[PDB]
């Protein structure tokens, strides 16, 4: 119930306000191009990060122990793999795991390894899916 | 004069004649009978019925009080002249020449029987709210009447003993105010027990008197009366709130001569005296 | 002399007890439970008390054939001997209800049972209120004390069934799962003059 | 046992007349009097009270045994079906008897039918006496929680029992578990409010279908304005439809 | 003289049981568990259990069929559970508890709550439309510590009042316990049946407590 | 006596079933199965296969159609299942547990979950506009153990009860149990069907046998 | 017990008159789309709504403490993030939220964090539910 991500703590109380924040200051400087001018993060891809995470929480969800299997970590890995392939893709995926702590979030459920680590971040990651759909 | 408040944690049964009525206090001969049934308890039975037969303990009924008002029953004057009223208060009478005290109940009970059915039978009571409960007065007060009050606090005042009603915590608070007006003589007085006078004054006190009878004796116990619960001589005394000019005196009388130990009726005068 | 017994009666579950004669309406329950007339809150007669400890001890005492001490602790009426009842109960009303009410539930619940028909399986249903349990109900006993050498015998034969009430329920529907009782802290205390060997009564209770 | 229509319930009754105690402090005045005038007020109201009582319950075959009569002291008892729809009647033939000058203090409560009938008595004269103070003109039903006046209960109740009684039993499948539940939100809308009518609202609306689309809007707006006249009339009708 | 009928019911299924039935939401749950009031603990009454083990005792005891009413029905019977007739009225020996939840915790370890609530539904022939109910019953595996009491009186019957209520139980064992039943809910299991005396040891609680602990 | 049915259910595929009282993510499954609240094992509600061998055999038993009543059908269905029509309530003979699942020993040999997840979608038939959702639901192959108790109180008619039960169980191997089954899943079957007596011994529990594993 | 929302605070005695005026006011009222035209709230997504949020009310019931535990505010906060997402979809349950403040009074259930606060919003939403269906609401 903690995931101290890079900075700061976000407990099972206040994780759709840290994202509803961390968008809301996207929305305010959103990332200039690289070629010069606007882009948003599309659908589709923020919902395949969604889809990614999912993956995985479907089948954590249903096992009661605390500890995560060593089969879940290493697809924690593989969400990391993932989300760094999409992420040298493009830039605007880029500093979208830059900047909402994805990687932070996603390495401190390496180092907790419990199954409510990886429930509060998947909490976290489909309110950052709520309140962008919410703008 | 004094006063002797009494705050009752319970609910209460006075009884006029059977259990499933109450009534909202209880006369001085009960009151009396009670104190020497306690001083039987300890001991003290004759020195205490010589203490009211020589006038030292003389004390009125027991009458309904609110918070910092006494009051008493509507004395029956016999003028030119509210029937639903029941009381006034002691130091407000003068000026008929705002009133809850509690609630009566039927708290309905049963005997239980093993094979035989079940008894069922209800008990009257009266409930005193918060800030009420009832008053004495005495006169010339005594230790050993003190010595018996505390006695009777723990076995029960009431009828129904013990099981569990009439239940009370005394206290003196010693009177300021109020016997000015016993020591205020008046022109028409005004009875406040349940008095009998003797035969030789009684034809005299009947000059203006509106008074009430009132028939009072019932059941006798002991562990030494009679070998069975038999009655008394029911005796016939004035209703409280009497009205009268000639003053009388009344005395203790013994109403139990068939068993071995006596019985005695307190009904002995109290009175207040007004214009 | 003059003693008080006090305790306390925790409440197991149940006490359903007594039964006024309010209108029972349609609606909520029929036969509620017994409450103060003025102050509405709920107490138990200290006669049902008193009743069942009468019982308790009759049916123990003399198990084989009433008898002097159930005549001797709890009075009597008889054409022969009648006795003053060495005892003195009150009624208890309920104590603890301000931490009854730290749990934000009220002080009495509602309790909903049926009969079925064997024949027909139509069921009947019934709501009876009774006090919930975890009651504490603060009592006082005073006793009628008039022979010391019989104050042991009758304390350890109150203590007796004031252990074999446990083991019993306390009015109304008792063998349906209500009015089991039990006793926390007795002790004894006189109430005037001053009695002696008082160590002996207070271990009794608190044994 | 004859009443097998209803709930096996046996009614009593208490009454006296309103404001009786003055119409004899000052009863002729001086200037249009003869001797003779007010002894005929009260003989009428006595023959009033004996012969017309008694052959008013002939009449109408009613089942209600008589104790008292009189303008202090009534008692009658007998079934709660029988004796509920006599005190309405009772109620007009007094008041055209009096020409609407004298009226009706009265108590009924149901009872059990073993039951004590000095507590059953003591019982209903104190439940009238609940009424009798409210003097002024009004009965209690059954508890001092329940008192209305005679054109509250007459007019309210009696059409706010008829359109109860007339709906519901054209429905085969309403009766009477809505009418259970309707009840059991209604008589506790006495302590929180808004939470009861909203779902009173709700519920309304999902048997709007069946019990009518005019009749929840009258139990929605009666619920609104007059429900203490409603949760008395919903619970005489289940009395009145057990069994 | 006065025993203790100490032991447990676990849960297999389900077990609705109780519950007032005033209003819920719009919401939510219709026909909640009764809980005891003070603790928030759901529990069987006296009453369920007690008319389940008379029911089906009556059953056995005729042998087969009950048409009958709770009076005249047995000797064994009235003898145990209590008849209520005008001169052959029998005082029950047995006495029933209300039983509250006690394995709490173990459902904490396994970190679920002390109930859930089940989504059912009811289709109407005519149309194929739903008619949801949520019912919320205890979970399975609950275990209900309970505590009956034997108010011993004769002693030429105990030994057989003691074997019929075991076979009560392992009748009780068969069937369910209170509501919906026959939908698949309540069904129970004794364990750790045992009798233990008031104060001291009476005598033969080795023979009741071998045809209890069976 | 009492009867006890014994057997255990095959999945052949799928079996969505239920839906809970829990939260669903963004995300992921929405109605998802009916599972345990204790264990989070997923079940079969006794219920619903009540609900689906009564439907299936009142259909069954009139030509194949109904649009009654379920208090108001058959004699015999109302011998097996139980009725609360307003004169003649017949007391349910059957008795159903809920079935929760009973070889996650052999599917973890697999390694393989207890659940699927299943993607699917709706694609509106004028714009070719997709809409997906997905559906929880158990991998085909698990086995339950179901528990059916029979209350043998007749000799007459336990044959005939013991001939329809098993063509329910014969119409329910031919059709879905929960859920998405016109669209194919919920198809089972049935394997190792026993009777046995809960106490003492039946006599005519040969014929029982053999109408039940026919 | 206050819950100041948007314009007004609502006690356990004026909020279902505040639910009813503010459905009155939508279903004369309404909304209209971006595409030109009426729309109205479907009654499968403000069902979808009110069991979002009983699958927590059916736990605050059997609870005795009034501060609730970290679970049930980790539910209330889910709920106001899945009330973000169905609002982000369709504008027509954005401006149902915004118009009747859902969210509002879930972020003052989230200040207060008291059990009476999550009952009183409860019985609000209910009572949106109930409004709806009776006035203009289909049955």
């Amino acid at each position: 119930t903690e995931l101290k991500i890079g900075n700061e703590k976000v407990n099972s109380t206040n994780f759709g306000d840290f994202a509803e924040k961390a968008i809301r200051g996207i929305n305010h400087k959103p990332f200039v191009n690289s070629k010069g001018g606007e882009q948003k993060i599309t659908t589709s891809k923020i919902r395949g990060i969604l889809e990614l995470v999912n993956k995985v929480y479907n089948r954590v969800i249903n096992t009661n122990d605390v500890e995560l299997s060593e089969n879940i970590l290493a697809d924690i890995a593989y969400i990391k793999v993932k989300i760094a392939y999409e992420s040298g893709r493009e830039p605007v995926v880029k500093d979208f795991i830059q900047r909402t702590a994805f990687t932070a979030a996603i390495t401190d459920v390496m180092n907790q390894r419990t199954r409510e680590s990886f429930l509060l971040f998947a909490r976290y990651v489909e309110s950052l899916i709520a309140y962008f759909k919410f703008y | 004069m004094k006063i002797i408040k009494l705050y009752f944690e319970s609910p209460v049964h006075f009884g006029e004649k059977r259990l499933s009525e109450s009534k909202i206090t209880f006369s001085a001969d009960t009151l009396f009978s009670a104190l020497m049934i306690e001083a039987v308890g300890l001991g003290k039975e004759d020195e205490f019925y010589q203490l009211a037969s020589n006038n030292l303990v003389k004390f009125s009924d027991a009458f309904p009080f609110i918070d910092q008002y006494y009051y008493i029953p509507k004395p029956m004057f016999n003028l030119k002249l509210f029937k639903k009223l029941l009381y006034v208060p002691i130091d407000s009478l003068e000026d008929y020449l705002s009133f809850n005290l509690g609630k009566l109940a039927l708290s309905e009970k049963v005997q239980q029987h093993d094979f035989k059915d079940s008894e069922p039978y209800n008990v009257g009571t009266f409930t005193f709210k918060e800030n009420t409960g009832l008053y004495v007065l005495i006169e010339q007060t005594h230790p050993l009447l003190e010595e018996l009050l505390e006695n009777l606090q723990y076995s029960g005042i009431g009828g129904k003993r013990n099981s569990g009603y009439g239940k009370f915590k005394f206290e003196i608070l010693e009177d300021s105010d109020i016997e000015d007006l016993f020591s205020a003589k008046g022109n028409r007085k005004i009875l406040l027990s349940g008095a009998l006078p003797k035969d030789a004054e009684l034809e005299q006190a009947l000059k203006n008197a509106s008074y009430l009878l009132e028939r009072r004796g019932g059941f006798v116990q002991s562990d030494t009366y009679a070998t069975n619960l038999v009655k008394k001589q029911d005796l016939y005394v004035f209703k409280s709130g009497s009205t009268f000019e000639n003053s009388f005196d009344g005395d203790i009388y013994q109403v139990g001569k068939k068993g071995n130990h006596p019985v005695y009726k307190y009904a002995k005068s109290f009175f207040l005296e007004v214009s | 002399m003059k003693l008080v017994i006090e305790g306390t009666i925790v409440l197991k579950t149940g006490m359903h007890i007594g039964g006024s004669s309010d209108f029972s309406a349609i609606g909520a329950v029929a036969s509620p439970v017994v409450r103060d007339t003025l102050t509405r809150l709920p107490l138990i007669p200290g006669s049902s008390l008193k009743g069942k400890m009468r019982y308790l001890l009759a049916k123990e005492l003399n198990n084989g054939i009433d008898q002097d001490e159930i005549l001797r602790l709890f009075g009597s009426s008889e054409k022969d001997k009648i006795r003053r009842a060495r005892l003195k109960f009150n009624d208890i009303k309920l104590s603890n209800l301000a931490e009854l009410e730290t749990f934000n539930v009220s002080s009495t619940e509602v309790k909903f049972e049926n009969t079925i028909n064997r024949k027909t399986a139509v069921a009947n249903p019934r709501q009876i209120e009774r006090v919930i349990a975890g009651s504490k109900f603060d009592f006082e006993i005073f006793y009628n004390l008039d022979d010391i050498k019989e104050v042991e015998k009758d304390f350890e034969n109150i203590k007796q069934g004031f252990d074999l009430l446990e083991f019993d329920y306390l009015g109304g529907h008792g063998t349906r799962g209500s009015g089991r009782i039990a006793f926390e802290n007795l002790s004894v205390i006189t109430a005037v003059g001053n009695f002696e060997k008082i160590n002996t009564l207070n271990e009794i209770l608190g044994a | 046992e004859e009443v097998e229509v209803g709930i096996n319930r046996l009614g009593v009754l208490r009454a006296d007349v309103d404001n009786l105690g003055q119409a004899f402090i000052n009863g002729i005045p001086d200037d249009y009097l003869s001797i003779s005038r007010t002894a005929t007020f009260s003989r009428a109201m006595s023959r009033f009270f004996k012969n017309y009582l008694n052959q008013l319950l002939a009449e109408k075959s009613y089942k209600i045994n008589v104790i008292y009569a009189g303008g202090d002291d009534l008692f009658m008892i007998g079934a709660w079906q029988d004796i509920l729809d006599f005190s309405i009647v009772l109620k007009q033939k007094f008041a055209d008897f009096t020409q609407n000058k004298l009226s009706i203090s009265a108590g009924i409560g149901m009872f059990r039918e073993k039951y004590p009938v000095a507590r059953m008595a003591s019982l209903t004269g104190d439940l009238e006496d609940a009424a009798k103070d409210y003097t002024k003109n009004a009965v209690t039903l059954f508890d001092a929680t329940n008192v209305f006046s005679w054109d509250t209960l007459e007019n309210d109740i009696f059409v706010k029992l008829d359109a109860i009684t007339k709906n519901f039993e054209k429905l085969d499948e309403t009766g009477k578990a809505f009418i259970y539940r309707l009840i059991d939100l209604l008589r506790g809308v006495n302590e929180n409010q808004q939470i009861n009518i909203a779902r009173l609202a709700y519920t309304l609306s999902r048997m709007e279908e069946k019990i009518g689309k005019t009749f929840a809007q009258e139990l929605y707006n009666w619920a609104n304005a007059d429900r203490k006249t409603l949760i008395m009339a919903l619970e005489i009708y289940i009395l009145k439809t057990r069994e």
